[PDB]
């Protein structure tokens, strides 16, 4: 119920922070 | 008189602020010293601060 | 040149001892009327019914005054937010009771002192300054429109308006906080973070470069003449300063670049007194403050009073005698 | 056909879950203009596709 | 009384303010 | 209430609305990827 | 010394304060201090 | 370090979009998935009202401000606001955030993939920002578009359904508009109106036959500006007057944008015809007459002749004159006896509040009404306890009139302020001396002593 | 060496944080009143003191928690842990007031230990103490409103409380009951700090304005040298725009940071001397020559006679529950109220 909308946006959240992660790795151009 | 002397108390407690600062720091009542480095005011120069004895 | 460029020269001159600039030619007529009213209105005018009743409320010192108590009074609910110029009123007289003076002064003074704000951009256009003075000034530019214009407009009256007195000052902020709780309203909350904050980094400042100050004189003459006007160097040792307050607190909590020093100083003020202006504004349409108002309740249901309670009861007072003789109704909808 | 709709309608919503990560370090990673070019032309079309598909679905089931 | 004493002091001020704008100590660059 | 086909999506619908909100926190993570340069 | 970038801890350190106050603010209105 | 860093750019990282002044295409990115933002935040809020929306309870009681817009439009509502087919507010929402996507797609690649500037890939698309033709032609397409858009509201009042009309008889419905005012004493008499009490400047505007036939003149004013700037360029006093820059530009823009919030505001607080208090909840005016209008009731029924009622002060308790005779209703309220609306016309007549109407045909729609809107008077407290500051926690209310008012308030100062810094930075910039003094050059140094 | 002397080594070491011998009193004290804000705040009750929640544990949010006075019963006792009250019973201790003496007390030891550390710091560095004079004002306030007020009234119950509605409810006693918005020295003390928040903001503003350009990037702040001989900006041409907007203008940068110093620091202890007054009750609450005249003539009105009517709504609204020890009964008919509401 409430798990629902919280996993939702725990995963819409991280969801940003991984972008710049990737591409950090990939020593992408940040 | 309560009134009058707890504001008389009250302001001579900024009195003696006032005149005992100006008896430790006479020194520099007039300012500070001119020529006065960082080597005494930065940090890790001295070991104890203040004292130019104590280098490194 | 011709006459017209003559003029523009005049107006825009940087020798002038008063910049006159386009701004100060609507600023200086509007000031002056403005002050020129105010200075009469406070010392000679008839009582004016504010609230629109027929109750007259006595401002000026040759009623019964004195310095704290005079004000010009606002103009009468019964006008609202209509315009009241005096060649809308029939007679002078009538105009008096009814309170125009306080339209005549605020108008013309919004007006220049909105000018007062562009001339200080423009004068320092013309010296081949930065520009940002004049957006400080807009933090009390923008608190005078708050009392004197939006408040008001959100109201639908400048009977509402803030007085032109000291007491008549004080009346509107007791009103204020019965009918909008504001010092539960966190932009009030930062105006008073600006201006505690504000007079706070101002003596410190104060304090830390005159703690610093080069010794540049005997002590038998005043400090300030070791500095000498437009010299080249400076008079305080600012790396004495950081270490003084480095220590005092901690090394990096402490400023070491006089700029980024002198920006905060500009800066927590004038965000502040932003914020309690937008306050203001905001509570013009009755966004109040926080309620907390039987917010705690026991297992079975009594309330259990907080401080939010305890203030709840002399915003109480205030409303129920606040413009006692003006409700015929229960609620105080404006 | 119910089941079919919400079929389409989660194939959308992962895809743009994955469209939305992929395509911005796609763009800025050097390596693979050329072997990621493919990738989101398709799942572009195929982003498309789903909407449109779930658009006309809706006039079967809501 | 008191009318006349509270107008005879805002007047001393507003002249105060005309010496020290146009009768003020020059600055002057030393 | 949304349509009842799209009722199961009703906490998705429910967070979406603050997205935009992480753009602004998103570009602060990523400055400080970059280090402020 | 040195072996966690400083950027990541910025990002795990916030998102552990917003959800310690994004629930203070719930818990402004559920349970104790909500009135209900 | 294609610019992206201070040492290049000349901006610190807090100023870093300043980076993109002369980056035609990554600052054409910035834009389009800012819209984007924009558009997404227009569908999923859209959504997220109509998932949380009753249609049993007022629009007003449900912290909706989006769905009004819609239902202003005449769409999902009927005979006195009822909602009847949620399905439109559905489509509004998924459409608009679809579209955020598409947008968010061409943002992200010109802001990352595509050339960084425009102007050597196409000679039409870049620009320079000095270019004062290139520059009156954007601003002319814009024009145009703009003109379409006005239009297009036209189009929905009189060809594609009509628009929520709260002045139609029967208590309010959708009504399609087919005499637009074209009169251009009356389109242009609302600007020249006053802004002060019982005038409004545009506020004022209490018809839907002159809303659209406002939007006609718009629609063709933008369009045939569009036109003037796009085969035009500016005149030589146009020219000593302005500054022509990037950032002067920016600060034209939020000047207008301030004007705009503002004017926005008193629009949202005042007026009650392009926001149905049906759909946002009474103004603060309308709540306080109808607080007088609710008490007047309750005691003529008890016996009382209000028209003869003398209270405390010497004025009629319910009933007095406006200070140019017009009877309103009585009390504090008679600051606001300019409101006008539908529940209260039928009893005016033409010195005023008519007596005789008061003593005998008040219906009872009139009565829920004013009892209605005096118990949702625009009043409550940030964390939306409703009612006065005082009020005790119970109802769960803040009028969407507060809310569109306050932000937007708020907005239009904040965008005040910026376009003093950017005027005042522009200026400063384009005299060269926006990085402080020359010391070799002081400009005062070379004037003469005030004294 | 001595031992004393060794200890003075030790504990004047340059370190993060400084420690000095005004550390022994300042860093105890210091925690300690912190410690117990927090800890009363989060934990501790004002229901045997005052009737009133006051902590996160019985639902009170950040505004509304309070380490609250003791009863008015307790006088102006220490409220010794170990004194007659609560003779060393922790959870009474809490339970009648006593962290309010605990945080009143060590707090103000704790005020002086930071004027000492300013002091401590000045000599060692070399610097004038004008900061530590600059203190002096909070320490006038903290005193004149902490310890003073309550001593001159009947107890500590009508000290501040240390939360912030708390705070605000003593604003609104003190207008109700003393009228301290119209006490002259109250208007001095709005004047120093509403003027120090002026000086703050118009300085600042003013140096970022007058910048000389010593840098090529748009960022200013990178453009000084914390050692540079030479002012960052131009005073001449800050006078000059100021002399010609304003009409005057600094002219001098060291009597300039003095009345920086001045304003604030002046005003504070101006308000100071108008709260040792009110710990009497010696109140300036009436203007007698208005009193005579509105007793006469009922169509006299001012502002001062209408925020009095308010004062005094105040004052029969809020006492029974802001002073539950009276045991105030006010039937609704003697209720001060105008007409309707
Ligand atoms: C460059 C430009 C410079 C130009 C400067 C010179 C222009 C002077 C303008 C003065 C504006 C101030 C007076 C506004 C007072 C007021 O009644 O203004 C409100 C009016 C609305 O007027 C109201 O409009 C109402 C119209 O509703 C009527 O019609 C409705 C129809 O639906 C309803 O039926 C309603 O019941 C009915 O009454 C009635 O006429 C009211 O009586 C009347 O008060 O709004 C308005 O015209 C909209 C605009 C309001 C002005 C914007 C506010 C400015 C805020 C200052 C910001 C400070 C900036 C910070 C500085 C730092
Ligand atoms: C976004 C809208 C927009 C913008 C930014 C511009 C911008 C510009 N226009 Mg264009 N214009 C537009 C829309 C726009 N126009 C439309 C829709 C039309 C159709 C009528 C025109 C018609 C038009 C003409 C005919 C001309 C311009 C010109 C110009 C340039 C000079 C403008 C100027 O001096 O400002 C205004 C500044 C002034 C100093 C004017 C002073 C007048 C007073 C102070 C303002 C009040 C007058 C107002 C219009 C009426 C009062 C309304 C009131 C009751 C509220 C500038 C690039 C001029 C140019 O150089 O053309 C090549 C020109 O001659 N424009
Ligand atoms: C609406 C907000 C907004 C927008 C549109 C932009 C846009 C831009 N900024 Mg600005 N910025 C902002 C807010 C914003 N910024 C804020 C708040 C700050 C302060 C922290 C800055 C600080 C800043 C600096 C310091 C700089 C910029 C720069 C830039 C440009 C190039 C950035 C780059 O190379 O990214 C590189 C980063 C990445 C490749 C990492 C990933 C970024 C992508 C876009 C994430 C997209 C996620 C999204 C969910 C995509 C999926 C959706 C899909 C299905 C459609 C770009 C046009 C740069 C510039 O001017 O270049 C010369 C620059 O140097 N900005
Ligand atoms: C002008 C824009 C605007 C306006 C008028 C509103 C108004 C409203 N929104 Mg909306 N909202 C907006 C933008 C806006 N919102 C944006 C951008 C988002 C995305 C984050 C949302 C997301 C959103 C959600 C998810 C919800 C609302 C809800 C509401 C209602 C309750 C607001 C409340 O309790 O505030 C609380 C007040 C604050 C949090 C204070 C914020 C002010 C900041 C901290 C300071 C100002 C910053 C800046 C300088 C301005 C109200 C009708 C609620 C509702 O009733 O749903 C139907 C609801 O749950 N809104
Ligand atoms: C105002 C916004 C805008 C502007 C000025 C540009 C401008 C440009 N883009 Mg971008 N772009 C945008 C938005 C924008 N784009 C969006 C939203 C997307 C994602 C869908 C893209 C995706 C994109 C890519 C992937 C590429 C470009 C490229 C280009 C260049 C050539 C485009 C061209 O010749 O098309 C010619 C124009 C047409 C064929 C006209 C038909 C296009 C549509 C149907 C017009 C319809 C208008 C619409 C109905 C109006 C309403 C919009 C909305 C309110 C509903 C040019 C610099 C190219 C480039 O940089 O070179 C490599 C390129 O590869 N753009
Ligand atoms: C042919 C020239 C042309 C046209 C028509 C447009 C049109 C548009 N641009 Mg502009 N633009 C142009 C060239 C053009 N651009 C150039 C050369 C540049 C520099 C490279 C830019 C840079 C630019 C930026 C930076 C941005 C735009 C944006 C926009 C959109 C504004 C959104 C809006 O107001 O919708 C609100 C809705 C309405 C006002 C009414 C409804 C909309 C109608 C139906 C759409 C009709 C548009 C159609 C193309 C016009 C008919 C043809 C016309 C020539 C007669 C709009 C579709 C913004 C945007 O959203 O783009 C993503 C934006 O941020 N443009
Ligand atoms: C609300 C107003 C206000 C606050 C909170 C405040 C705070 C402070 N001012 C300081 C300094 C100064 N303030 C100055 C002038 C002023 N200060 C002012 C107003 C304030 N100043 C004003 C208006 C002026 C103008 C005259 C100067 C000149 C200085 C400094 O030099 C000094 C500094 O470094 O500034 C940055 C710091 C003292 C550090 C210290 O004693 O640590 C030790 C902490 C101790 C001893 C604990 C104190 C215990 C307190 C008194 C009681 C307990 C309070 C609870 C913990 C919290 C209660 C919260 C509720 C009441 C809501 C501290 C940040
Ligand atoms: C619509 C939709 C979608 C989409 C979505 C998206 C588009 C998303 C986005 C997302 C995002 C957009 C996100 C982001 C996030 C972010 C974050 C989470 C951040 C945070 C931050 C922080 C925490 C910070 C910190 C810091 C730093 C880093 C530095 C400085 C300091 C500080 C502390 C500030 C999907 C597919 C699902 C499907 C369904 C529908
Ligand atoms: C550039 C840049 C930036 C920015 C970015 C942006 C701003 C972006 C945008 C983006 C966007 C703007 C995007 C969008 C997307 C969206 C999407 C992804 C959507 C989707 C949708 C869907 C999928 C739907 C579905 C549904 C339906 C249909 C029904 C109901 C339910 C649901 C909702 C599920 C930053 C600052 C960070 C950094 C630097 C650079
Ligand atoms: C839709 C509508 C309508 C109509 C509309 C119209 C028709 C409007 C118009 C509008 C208009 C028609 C407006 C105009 C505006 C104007 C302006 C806003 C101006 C400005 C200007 C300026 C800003 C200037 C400046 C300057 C100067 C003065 C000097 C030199 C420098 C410069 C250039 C800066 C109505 C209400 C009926 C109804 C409803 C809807
Ligand atoms: C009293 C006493 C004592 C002591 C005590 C103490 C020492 C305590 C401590 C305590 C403490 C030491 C605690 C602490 C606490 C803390 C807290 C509880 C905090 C919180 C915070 C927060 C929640 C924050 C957040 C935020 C905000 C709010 C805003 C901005 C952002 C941030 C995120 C930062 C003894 C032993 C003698 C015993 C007897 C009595
Ligand atoms: O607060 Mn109370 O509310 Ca705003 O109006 Mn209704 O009463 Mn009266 O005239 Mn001035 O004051
Ligand atoms: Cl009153
Ligand atoms: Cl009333
Ligand atoms: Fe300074």
């Amino acid at each position: 119920e409430v798990i629902a909308q919280l996993t939702m946006i725990a995963m819409i959240g991280i969801a940003g922070p991984m972008i710049i992660f990737l591409l950090a790795v990939r020593r992408g151009n940040l | 008189f309560t009134f009058a002397h707890a504001v008389f108390a009250l302001l001579f407690f900024f009195g003696h602020i006032w005149h005992g600062a100006r008896t430790l720091f006479r020194d520099v009542f007039s300012g500070i010293d001119p020529e006065l480095s960082p080597e005494q005011v930065e940090w890790g120069f001295y070991q104890k601060v203040g004292d130019v004895t104590t280098r490194r | 040149a011709n006459l017209w460029e003559r003029f523009c020269n005049w107006v825009t001159s940087t020798d002038n001892r008063l910049y006159v600039g386009w701004f100060g030619v609507i600023m200086i007529p509007t000031l002056l009327a403005a002050t020129i009213c105010f200075v009469i209105a406070f010392i000679a005018a008839p009582p004016v019914d504010i609230d629109g009743i027929r109750e007259p409320v006595s401002g000026s010192l040759l009623y019964g005054n004195n310095i704290i108590t005079g004000a010009v009074v606002p103009s009468s609910n019964a006008i609202g937010l209509h315009f009241y110029p005096i060649w809308e009123a029939a007679s002078l007289d009538e105009w008096l009771y009814n309170g125009g003076p306080y339209q005549l002064i605020i108008f013309h003074f919004l007006l220049g002192a909105s000018c007062y704000m562009g001339r200080q951009w423009e004068l320092s256009y013309r010296l081949g300054m930065r520009p940002w003075i004049c957006v400080a000034y807009s933090a009390p530019l923008a608190s005078a429109f708050a009392v004197f214009l939006i408040y008001p407009i959100g109201q639908g009256s400048f009977s509402d308006g803030m007085p032109l007195g000291i007491s008549g000052t004080f009346n509107f902020m007791i009103v204020f906080q019965a009918e909008h709780n504001i010092l539960m309203h966190p932009f009030h909350q930062l105006g008073v973070a600006g201006v505690f904050g504000g007079a706070l980094f101002c003596a410190m400042h104060g304090s830390l470069v005159t703690s610093s100050l080069i010794r540049e004189t005997t002590e038998t003459e005043s400090a300030n003449y070791g500095y000498k006007f437009g010299q080249e160097e400076e008079t305080y040792n600012i790396v004495a300063a950081h270490g003084y307050f480095g220590r005092l607190i901690f090394q990096y909590a402490s400023f070491n670049n006089s700029r980024s020093l002198h920006f905060f100083l500009a800066a927590w003020p004038v965000v502040g007194v932003w914020f309690t202006a937008l306050g203001i504004s905001t509570m013009a349409f009755n966004l109040n403050g926080f309620n907390f108002n039987h917010s705690v309740i026991d297992a079975k249901g009594n309330v259990i009073n907080t401080w939010a309670d305890i203030i709840n009861r002399a915003n109480l007072g205030m409303e129920v005698m606040h413009e006692r003789n003006a409700h015929n109704f229960p609620l105080d909808l404006a | 056909m119910t089941i079919l709709f919400q079929l389409a309608l989660a194939a959308l919503v992962i895809l743009s879950f994955v469209m939305v990560i992929g395509v911005p370090v796609a763009y800025a990673s050097p390596q693979d203009w050329d072997r990621s070019k493919q990738l989101i032309f398709l799942g572009s079309g195929l982003w498309i596709a789903l909407v449109l598909v779930v658009g006309v679905l809706n006039f079967f089931v809501v | 009384m008191e009318t006349i004493t509270y107008v005879f002091i805002f007047a001393c001020i507003i002249a105060l303010f005309f010496f020290a704008i146009f009768f003020r100590e020059p600055p002057r660059i030393t | 209430k949304l349509p009842e086909a799209y009722a199961i999506f009703d906490p998705l619908v429910d967070v979406l609305p603050v997205i935009p909100v992480l753009f602004l926190a998103l570009a602060f993570v990523w400055q400080a990827a970059v280090g402020f340069r | 010394g040195g072996r966690i970038p400083l950027w990541i801890v910025a990002t795990v350190a916030g998102m552990g304060v917003i959800v310690i106050v994004g629930l203070f603010f719930y818990g402004a209105y559920a349970g104790l201090g909500s009135s209900l | 370090a294609t610019n992206r860093d201070q040492e290049s750019s000349g901006f610190a990282w807090w100023a870093g979009n300043a980076r993109l002044i002369n980056l035609s295409g990554k600052l054409l990115g910035a834009h389009v998935a800012h819209a984007g933002l924009i558009v997404f935040w227009a569908g999923a809020m859209t959504l997220f009202e109509l998932a949380h929306f009753i249609p049993e309870k007022p629009m007003y009681e449900q912290g909706l401000i989006l769905i009004p817009h819609i239902a202003t439009l005449g769409w999902g509502v009927g005979p006195g606001g009822e909602v009847v087919d949620t399905f439109p507010f559905f489509v509004v929402g998924v459409v608009h955030l679809i579209s955020s996507a598409v947008l968010g797609f061409g943002g992200v690649y010109h802001a990352i993939r595509g050339p960084e500037t425009l102007e050597e890939y196409s000679s039409f698309f870049g620009y320079d920002w000095k270019d004062k033709n290139k520059m009156t032609t954007i601003l002319g397409f814009h024009l145009i578009v703009l003109g379409i858009g006005a239009l297009l509201l036209v189009a929905k009042a009189m060809f594609f359904g009509g628009l929520y009309d709260t002045w139609a008889p029967g208590g309010g419905d959708v009504r399609v508009i087919t005499n637009p005012t074209l009169d251009p004493r009356v389109i242009f008499g609302y600007l020249l109106k006053s802004p002060f009490g019982g005038e409004g400047w545009i506020v004022s505007v209490n018809n839907l036959e002159d809303v659209v036939g406002g939007h006609i003149w718009i629609g063709l004013i933008c369009i045939a500006g569009g036109i003037w700037h796009i085969l035009t360029t500016p005149f030589g006093w146009a020219r000593r007057a302005f500054i022509w820059s990037g950032e002067a530009y920016l600060s034209y823009s939020l000047g207008a944008l301030s004007m705009m919030g503002f004017i926005a505001t008193c629009f949202v607080w005042f007026n009650n015809t392009v926001y149905p208090s049906e759909f946002y909840g009474p103004t603060g005016p309308e709540a306080s007459q109808a607080q007088a209008m609710t008490f007047l009731i309750r005691d003529q029924k008890l016996g009382a002749n209000v028209g003869s009622a003398q209270g405390p002060t010497g004025l009629g308790k319910y009933l007095m004159r406006s200070p140019t005779g017009e009877i309103i209703f009585g009390g504090e309220t008679m600051r606001f006896w300019d409101f006008r609306g539908p529940w209260l016309e039928p009893l005016r007549g033409p010195n005023g509040l008519d007596l005789n109407k008061i003593k005998n045909d008040i219906q009872p729609w009139q009565e829920r009404r004013a009892a209605e809107y005096m118990t949702h008077a625009p009043l409550g407290s940030l964390n939306s306890v409703g009612g006065v500051a005082t009020e005790i926690n119970s109802v769960n209310f803040v009028s969407p009139r507060s809310w569109l008012a306050t932000s937007h308030f708020v907005l239009a100062f904040f965008f005040l302020v910026g376009h003093l810094w950017h005027a005042g930075r522009a200026r400063a910039a384009a005299a060269g001396f926006e990085k402080g003094i020359d010391r070799e050059s002081e400009p005062v140094l070379s004037m003469p002593s005030l004294d | 060496r001595g031992w004393f002397d060794i200890l003075d080594d030790w504990l004047k070491r340059d370190r993060f944080v400084f420690v000095g011998w005004s550390g022994i009193l300042l860093f105890p004290c210091a925690y300690l009143a912190l410690g117990g804000w927090l800890t009363g705040t989060t934990f501790v009750t004002s229901w045997y003191t005052h009737g009133l929640a006051s902590s996160y544990l019985e639902g009170c949010n950040f505004l509304t928690v309070a380490v609250s006075t003791p009863a008015n019963s307790m006088g102006h006792s220490l409220l010794l842990l170990w004194g007659p009250e609560a003779q060393g019973d922790f959870t009474r201790w809490c339970q009648l007031g006593g962290l309010w003496t605990f945080i009143a007390l060590h707090g103000a030891f704790g005020l002086i230990g930071f004027m000492l550390r300013q002091f401590e710091i000045a000599r060692l560095v070399g610097v004038r103490p004008y900061n530590a004079i600059a203190f002096s004002a909070p320490i006038a306030v903290f005193v004149s409103v902490f310890l003073i007020y309550p001593l001159g009234q009947s107890s500590w119950f009508f000290a501040p409380s240390f939360g912030v509605a708390a705070i605000f409810r003593f604003l609104l006693f003190f207008q109700g009951f003393h009228n301290w918005t119209l006490n002259p020295f109250h208007m001095m003390g709005v004047a120093g700090v509403l003027g120090g928040a002026l000086l703050c903001a118009i300085h600042g503003a003013t140096v970022e304005n007058t910048l000389f350009q010593d840098g090529e990037g748009a960022s200013t702040f990178r453009a000084f040298n914390p050692t540079q001989a030479e002012e960052t900006y131009s005073m001449v041409t800050a006078n000059r725009f100021w002399s010609q907007i304003f009409g005057i203008a600094f002219s001098n940068k060291r009597w300039l940071h003095f009345f920086m110093l001045f304003v604030p620091v002046t005003g504070l202890w101006m308000s100071a001397i108008g709260v040792v007054g009110l710990a009497l009750n010696l109140r300036s609450y009436d203007f007698i020559s208005q009193e005579i005249r509105a007793a006469e003539d009922p169509e006299f009105e001012t502002f001062y006679t209408k925020n009095l009517l308010l004062n005094e709504g105040i004052r029969a609204w809020m006492a029974p529950q802001d002073q539950p020890h009276e045991n105030f009964v006010f039937p609704e008919e003697v209720l001060p109220r105008g007409n309707a509401l």
